[PDB]
Formats: structure tokens, C-alpha cells, sequence
């Protein structure tokens, strides 16, 4: 839960994410 | 759909909240 504009990104809805990128498709996780 | 609306518009330092899955 933090903006981390302070601090590959990508923002989820449970916080922001490095190290990962975004993938269009999906499957089991 | 219209019941899930009706039940959804009827039910309201350091402590985080995590969101669902
Ligand atoms: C993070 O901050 C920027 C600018 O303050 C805002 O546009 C953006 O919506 C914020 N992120 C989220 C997930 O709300």
C-alpha cells in the first residue's frame, strides 16, 4: 500500500511492484 | 445483479489494512 514515488515498475491495487513486469494473458497462479 | 446490488448498497499508527485476493 505505498505510492512508491519516494522510494520495471508496475502499480497493483495491493501496492507497486518491482522487479516484475505486466503480462496481457493469463493463467493459474 | 439486482439482489447482490441491494445487499452491496446495504452493508457499510502502524494498522495496515491488506486488501483481498
Ligand atoms: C500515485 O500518485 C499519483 C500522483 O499523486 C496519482 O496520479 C496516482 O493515482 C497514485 N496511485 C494510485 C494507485 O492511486
Amino acid at each position: 500500500g505505498v505510492n512508491c514515488t519516494e522510494v520495471n515498475v508496475f502499480q497493483t491495487r495491493a501496492g507497486c511492484l518491482i522487479g516484475a513486469e505486466y503480462v496481457n494473458n493469463s493463467y493459474e497462479c | 445483479s439486482p439482489i447482490e446490488d441491494l445487499l452491496f448498497n446495504k452493508v457499510t499508527n502502524g494498522l495496515t489494512v491488506l486488501p483481498p485476493l
